[PDB]
């Protein structure tokens, strides 16, 4: 039936259904009409910004329906005035309510001053002295839990009610043990090559050694937790996080590089000097999958500086600028493509890497490409003598000069300072923000540590109408003051 | 576990009799007060002042209720500064009757605060009674020097009310004969004063901005020509815009009436010129060029001739001067051909045709630039920076005539090239030459200023040069401090030129050697590592100390790390911040620079090009009709976009319903 | 961008005027070079500053350091004159490389802030269009 | 040291016949050191003078930032030396076999570039200023799958080094000016009072 | 405008779309891309393509 | 409660009123005031803003001297310019760089070299 | 001390007076304006 009305007139259609959602985000009508006048923010606020996505041509109007119900329910918890109320709130199920904020994306609701103090509290549990202790007395207390994390993690195993059994139950030392357990795995890799015997690199069949064995029950374990997190929460969830991603691409080059390595010792065993190996031998694919992995298991720690108030911002604001750097890979990609295909049909009618460079880099598509990809960075990576013919070719030699000087100023001088423009732009709107979006990040990823479903460090992790009332009477005192 | 609180300074609190009086002032009770004094007078208190300060003709004053403070200055109640107090809520009733603690400096005077106020009405009532404000030293005097020691800062507060109160538009304009060049004047001397006195800088370039625009405001009320040529004609040929030139008066030249006429009288001999195609004004411009000597030689031969007023128009005199530089620049791009010349192992070598035909532009130049300057004085020429280039270019040409003279005279056989020393004359000659060419070349950048779309981009970028000096420095003593130590580290392992291949010592060589073996070389190859042509392996040494290397390659890294991370990018963040800032005022910087160019061409001492030039009371009464009727414009302008206040109006309705009562 | 290519364009024209002024006295032939090769497109270098042609090119290709520093180097050994283009050429450097760059990028910069507010209306007008 | 060193040795001695630690090398590489810092001391000056002061204040308080930078480059450059060293540590070569007897990147034949960690952090610390070529990813013994792998992580780790952070540490810097332009002269009047 | 007729109504006044004709050959930018205009020719660009 | 307390406790009339001291007492009430930020991030904002408050204030009633005599007796008063010395280690930098402190500053260091400018 | 005290007695007095001034005299004038004309007139 909707459908025959859009046919006859959808100006007014669209018009009237504005209208209607307008009138449902006042303010005023949902503290007079709802009973929970938090959840409803929340709510209509998520439905609202699905429908300017839909609605092109209504984006703004949208938009600002949106963003007025975020500011409403952040107004409403700021009246607040003792922990017990804040307790009530934050707690309430239809912490669901600070969980129910994160999965809805309201930033300015997590950067209150109330919600802040909350998970402060939380954060440290029954360690609150902590804030009282100086800097030089923090640092020893950090050091002392996370070089002893072997001990706490097995008193936890055997005695879980004892003394030390409890200190893994508070968030803080939980981030710690785990933050510590992750920096003895990457000692580990630095270590493989350092007690890797001399003998075994002309060895073509290698056995494990005890450090391989190791490394394995490592990637079990952390493997293990990703099914947990992964089935506990979804899909859509779980991939959401960059951190989540890169551990699934690491977790599949670790276990190819070990599936390969079983399989050469039972195959190939033979003993021969490295220099008379095939190219594509599985002992040399084997070493290349583990080279690559161990270049995103050090890039996960930069969900670490999130915790510090001095490189947390920072390492934020530049996660936002990674979106503008996506959009010139699109207009540069179709330049170098350009290029290459006129560069290759100049020169194969008639590379880099060796220490004489010469003009064999244009006999192919693949060489073209590499050569115009070391001209970006103007370091001089390759030199002219490159566009020469080797026989003579006068005429041909000059044309193909003056396309590559092309190339170089339409890439280097104006894509090059085209990108810094919209840097600079783009910035400055993202510093306005800087606090609000660092904040929420912070405590995104501190919820993640209050759920006692993942307690143990990765190694140790494979080794096997009451409250209504309550809530009534506190929503219509914060609904009171507010109008106040 | 308390902090008590306490008032720690006491003052003397008021009777209940004077608290009752003061609350019958403030209510504007007439008979209360009346009755209150009668029986003061009766018991035998007005005089009374709050804690505050205010006293009850303060609050009559403040409640703007004239009726009790004329009963009360009838009862010869105290005055004190009352007036000072009345003329800054700019109210005239109150100053008319007045007339008829502190919350000031005691070096005020009610005229000082009317000018400060800037009220027409009461600043015009104030001079009537023959008012006077001292005048300020320019100072080496026995007065100011007592008075600088014995508080300084008094003396300053007083000299900064005094500059303040001289600088009103509304006093200029009521109290000077000539307002435009009182404007002029005392913007000029404001400017100055923020140099000297560092400490208050703000305020005497807020004074100094105030006039500019009071001087260019003053401009905007012409509407007719002939009054715009009376204002900028007078003379105390365009006199006072000359004189509006000689103080920066940007504002006031860029008005767009003043450009209209500067304009018309370019374009002389061109109508209709802006109305013209494109392609019409390129070919117009290229075919004067091209006539430009039959132009210069009929001048010489008949200036009455119509040929030969041609060229006294300035826009043909800009042509031709310009189709003469490009035919000199041409000229010297082709001595570099190896065609006109044959040999090359000649010890002095007589002038080559080319060498003849550029000596008369050589002359031309050096004589006008000569002529120029003593005409117009030592000041004047090193004002503008593109005198000094000229001046540059002239010795170097000079330097090389001379240099060539002397290889003629001295030598007269002919040898191989590699043959000859170092410091050879043509050898000499033949670099200042190439020099001077370098220089003659750059000077086409200040034919910019002419162009609408070139002109506001090249000012933009000659105001950015201030800067780069000022990061220079700091670079400069960075790379003195890396050159002496990595001097330092490395002199002990100095070669010879015959150990080396090619024999070929120095970092200017295929395989670079000795790169920190001196101070000179030390800072040429930390010079050339910006630009990163300087080879790694440098920081190696024969004798091969793996400390020694390591140190040094830490040494030129941190060097680097310093150079190219830190400081381009500070200078890069630098540069960005001031283009934003001149770029909201480009337009009337390009403007002033262009009229300056423009007035150059109107006179008529010079017009042949280089190689050619070789070979009053009725008129004050005039002025000071037209000056009239501009203040009187100006003074009704002001009032109606500032002086307009809702607020005001809202009592006047209020006064209205009291008006119609009564009736 | 073009109304910067034209100052560029003139200070690149003077520089190369001076230098050829400078250089031109030296110049060799092709079968005087080792492969007989002559420019600055060889294995190595040579009579970079010859010709005005030529030192237009040398000049060109500098701006992304691909120009060697052995190229003001002469066969005669004539100090005075080496050093004298090697700081025409570092002059040259300095004004191309640290003060014309980095003035494009602010004007760039500062021209992208004004047009980026109306972005969405014009690029709504070419795609009607 | 100069003290030791006179005490100790009362020889001559050609000097390529030294060793390493010898303590006349090492009193000379701190006196350079030494040097270099004494000439630096020469910018503290500048605050009184009121064209080079607030000019020396604001780059002055630019420097916190740029740390910040630092660490996450850091952070970048260690992953990166990591799995180079990872990957090219098999193929190390003895000086001997070299030409010259080089080994390292300091020679005009570069080698052995990622054979060890420390020299892995060198290569790629030299490697931001262009003066690593690109031959140090060769293989002797020519196996086309390792050297690819190589090539390929040179190239991620230079776009990422060269095209992103520079150019996001530039409009950092830029913003950073702007604010601290507004201050100026009253942390410069603080300091020369001071 | 409050409904789709007047905005046909206007959009397609001849003295095929010729207003809007008109409009772009004025570089009228501002009332070409109103959203009730954009929403009219998105829906004659994606003819036989619903819910795109 | 915390909060209420120091804020009402930085109210520049409660501090004239009140202190023996006011400009030494809104020296040390900033520099606590500033110190407390940090420890307390929730309220980190509402600190800054009352230090801010309590040091204009301080610049504001040293802008009100009239004479160099009162300047001097305000500039040198010891619980030599003792005073001066005491802001500058609790970084009063807009109270040290008002125009007439400057000027005085001034007087001293070109001692020997009257009318340098 | 006592000439200290002095000098910061003249200093606040002078404070106070110019706060005051952007604070109050707007507001009085609207107050007396409004104030005075709706009870004269209603004792007249
Ligand atoms: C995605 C689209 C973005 C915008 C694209 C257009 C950008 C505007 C510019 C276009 C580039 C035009 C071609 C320029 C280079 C020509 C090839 C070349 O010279 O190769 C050397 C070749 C081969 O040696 O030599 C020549 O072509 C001989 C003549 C050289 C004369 C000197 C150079 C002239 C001025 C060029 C200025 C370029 C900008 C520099 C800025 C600092
Ligand atoms: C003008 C006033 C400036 C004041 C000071 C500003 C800040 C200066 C601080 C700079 C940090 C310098 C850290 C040491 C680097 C230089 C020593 C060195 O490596 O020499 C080579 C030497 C010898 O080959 O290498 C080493 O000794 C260790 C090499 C591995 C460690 C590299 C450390 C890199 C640090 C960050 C570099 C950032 C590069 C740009 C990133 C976009
Ligand atoms: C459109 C026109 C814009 C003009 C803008 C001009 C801005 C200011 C620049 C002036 C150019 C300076 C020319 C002289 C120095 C360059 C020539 C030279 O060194 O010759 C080498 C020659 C040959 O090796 O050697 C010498 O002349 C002696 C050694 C000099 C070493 C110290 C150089 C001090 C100046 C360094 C400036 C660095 C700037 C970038 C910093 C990141
Ligand atoms: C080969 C060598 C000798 C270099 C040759 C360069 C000339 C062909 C060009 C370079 C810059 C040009 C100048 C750039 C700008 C202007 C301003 C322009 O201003 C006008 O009067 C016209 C535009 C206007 O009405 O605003 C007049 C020409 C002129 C001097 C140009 C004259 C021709 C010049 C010297
Ligand atoms: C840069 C390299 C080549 C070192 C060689 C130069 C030095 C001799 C210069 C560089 C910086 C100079 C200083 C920069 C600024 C000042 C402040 C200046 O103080 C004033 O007279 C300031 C007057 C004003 O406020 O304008 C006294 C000299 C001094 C210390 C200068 C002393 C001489 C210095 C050390
Ligand atoms: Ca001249
Ligand atoms: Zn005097």
């Amino acid at each position: 039936l909707c459908s025959a009305k859009n046919k006859k007139d959808s100006l007014r259609h669209s018009r009237f259904r504005l209208d209607i959602y307008r009138c449902l985000a006042s303010p005023a009508l949902i503290m007079l009409t709802e009973e929970d006048p938090i959840l409803r923010a929340f709510e209509l606020s998520a439905d609202l910004k699905e429908l300017s996505l839909v609605e092109v041509e209504f984006r703004n109007d949208y938009e600002e329906l949106a963003r007025q119900c975020k500011m409403f329910a952040k107004d409403l918890l700021a009246q607040a005035r003792n922990s017990r109320e804040l307790e009530v709130i934050l707690n309430h199920t239809s912490l669901s309510r600070l969980k129910l904020a994160i999965k809805y994306n309201q930033k300015e609701f997590v950067s209150q001053s109330n919600c802040q103090q909350f998970l402060n509290t939380v954060w440290f549990g029954q360690m609150s002295g902590y804030r009282r202790k100086p800097t030089c007395k923090k640092i020893m207390t950090v050091l002392t839990v996370g070089i002893f994390w072997p001990v706490l993690s097995l008193c936890y195993l055997i005695a879980p009610k004892s003394q030390f059994g409890r200190i893994i139950h508070t968030p803080f030392m939980k981030f710690i043990i785990h933050g510590a357990s992750y920096f003895t795995f990457l000692l580990l890799l630095n270590l493989y090559s350092l007690v890797y015997n001399e003998d075994k690199k002309n060895t073509m069949g290698p056995a494990l050694e005890r450090i391989d064995y190791l490394l394995i029950l490592w990637i079990i374990g952390m493997i293990w937790s990703d099914i947990k997190r992964l089935w506990y929460e979804g899909l859509e969830d779980f991939l959401e996080e960059s951190r989540n991603q890169l551990s699934f691409v690491m977790n599949s080059l670790y276990l190819a590089t070990f599936a390969l390595k079983v399989v050469a010792h039972n195959k190939f065993h033979d003993f021969a000097d490295r220099k008379d190996w095939d190219a594509f031998h599985p002992t040399l694919v084997a070493e290349g999958l583990f080279a690559f992995a161990n270049v995103l298991s050090y890039l996960r720690l930069f969900f670490m500086y999130t915790t510090s108030s001095i490189l947390g911002p920072l390492q934020i604001s530049m996660g936002q600028m990674l979106q503008d750097f996506g959009k010139f890979l699109g207009m540069f990609l179709l330049v170098l493509f350009s290029f290459t295909i006129g560069l290759t049909q100049l020169y194969d009618k008639g590379g880099i890497f060796c220490e004489q460079q010469s003009n064999d880099t244009f006999h192919s598509f693949i060489g073209t490409c590499f050569a115009l990809f070391w001209y970006i960075f103007s370091l001089a990576h390759v030199a002219i003598f490159v566009t020469r013919f080797s026989y003579g070719e006068e005429l041909q030699s000059f044309v193909g000069a003056v396309i590559v000087g092309t190339y170089n100023v339409v890439v280097v001088i104006v894509l090059t300072k085209l990108l810094v423009a919209m840097l600079h732009k783009s910035f400055q709107l993202i510093a306005n923000h800087e606090d609000k979006e660092w904040k929420f990040a912070r405590a995104k990823l501190w919820l993640s540590y209050f759920d006692d479903k993942c307690t143990l460090p990765p190694p140790f992790n494979i080794i096997p109408q009451k409250r209504d009332e309550n809530y009534q009477k506190v929503m219509c005192c914060l609904v009171h003051r507010y109008l106040t | 576990d308390r902090i008590p609180l306490q008032i720690v300074r006491a003052e003397t609190e008021l009777s209940a009799e004077e608290k009752a009086f003061l609350n019958a002032v403030e209510k504007g009770d007439y008979a209360t007060v009346k009755q209150a004094l009668q029986e003061a007078e009766i018991y035998y208190n007005i005089n009374c002042m709050d804690p505050l300060g205010r006293s009850a003709l303060l609050i009559a004053i403040e409640n703007e209720n004239l009726e009790i403070m004329e009963l009360l200055l009838n009862h010869s109640v105290y005055v004190g500064d009352a007036l000072l107090y009345a003329i800054r809520k700019e109210v005239v009733g109150a100053v008319e009757l007045l007339l008829s603690f502190s919350e000031f400096t005691p070096d005020i005077t009610p005229i000082m605060l009317a000018a400060h106020t800037n009220n027409y009405e009461i600043i015009k009532l104030l001079v009537q009674k023959r008012v006077t404000i001292p005048r300020p030293h320019q100072c080496n005097c026995v007065e100011c020097v007592s008075s600088s020691e014995v508080d300084s800062l008094r003396h300053s507060r007083s000299r900064l009310n005094i500059y303040k109160a001289l600088a009103s538009p509304s006093l200029i304009a009521l109290s000077s004969e000539d307002p435009i060049l009182t404007a002029f004047r005392l913007g000029w001397e404001l400017k100055e004063l923020s140099k000297v006195e560092n400490e208050f800088k703000a305020e005497y370039e807020e004074l100094s901005q105030q006039c500019k625009l009071f001087a260019k405001d003053l401009l905007d009320q012409a509407r007719s020509s002939r009054e715009l040529e009376i204002i900028l004609n007078h003379r105390d040929d365009l006199a006072k815009l000359k004189v509006a030139i000689k103080y920066h008066q940007k504002e006031f030249v860029a008005q767009p009436n003043c450009q209209q006429l500067l304009a018309t009288l370019w374009y002389d001999g061109f109508p209709g010129w802006r109305r013209k195609h494109w392609v019409v004004k390129l070919l117009t411009c290229m075919t004067i060029g091209f006539l430009f000597p039959m132009l210069s030689i009929a001048y010489l031969i008949s200036p009455r001739s119509n040929l030969g007023l041609f060229i006294k128009k300035p826009f043909i005199k800009f042509i031709c001067h310009t189709a003469s530089y490009l035919t000199f620049l041409f000229m010297l791009l082709l001595a570099s051909q190896h065609i006109v010349r044959t040999d090359l192992h000649v010890q002095g070598p007589p002038p080559t045709v080319v060498e003849w035909m550029i000596l008369p532009w050589v002359l031309g130049f050096i004589w006008g630039e000569i002529k120029e300057m003593w005409d117009g004085g030592f000041t004047e020429y090193i004002h503008d920076w593109w005198n000094l280039m000229d001046f540059a270019m002239n010795s170097l040409y000079l330097a090389t005539i001379s240099l060539k003279i002397v290889a003629y005279v001295k030598y007269n056989g002919s040898r191989p090239r590699e043959e000859w020393e170092m410091w050879h004359p043509t050898l000499i000659a033949e670099a200042l030459f190439a020099i001077s060419n370098i220089l003659s070349s750059l000077r086409l950048i200040s034919l910019f200023t002419a162009n609408s779309h070139l002109g506001p981009l090249q000012i933009s970028l000659g105001r950015m040069l201030l800067d780069i000096l000022k990061f220079l420095f700091i670079y400069c003593l960075v790379l003195l401090a890396f050159a002496n130590g990595l001097n330092q580290l490395y002199f002990y392992y100095e070669t010879r030129a015959i150990d080396e291949p090619n024999n070929c010592k120095g970092i200017r060589c295929e395989k670079q050697n000795n790169a920190f073996s001196t101070l000179f070389e030390t800072l040429q190859s930390l010079f050339w590592s910006v630009f990163g042509l300087l080879n790694l392996y440098v920081t190696n040494v024969k004798a091969r100390h793996e400390f020694t290397e390591f140190v040094g390659a830490t040494m030129f890294g941190t060097y680097n790390v310093i150079s190219l991370v830190v400081l381009l990018n500070m200078l890069i963040a630098m540069m960005n911040n001031s283009y934003q800032l001149i770029a909201d005022h480009a337009d009337i910087e390009w403007k002033f620079a262009r009229t300056k160019l423009w007035m150059s061409y109107f006179d008529e001492g010079g017009t042949l090009p280089p190689p050619f030039n070789i070979i009053s009371l009725i008129q004050n009464q005039h002025y000071q009709e037209v000056i009239r009727n501009l203040v009187k414009r100006y003074v009704a302008a002001m009032i109606r976009n500032s002086k307009t206040h809702e607020g005001l109006t809202e009592e006047n309705f209020k006064e209205l319903k009291q008006d119609i009562s009564s009736f």
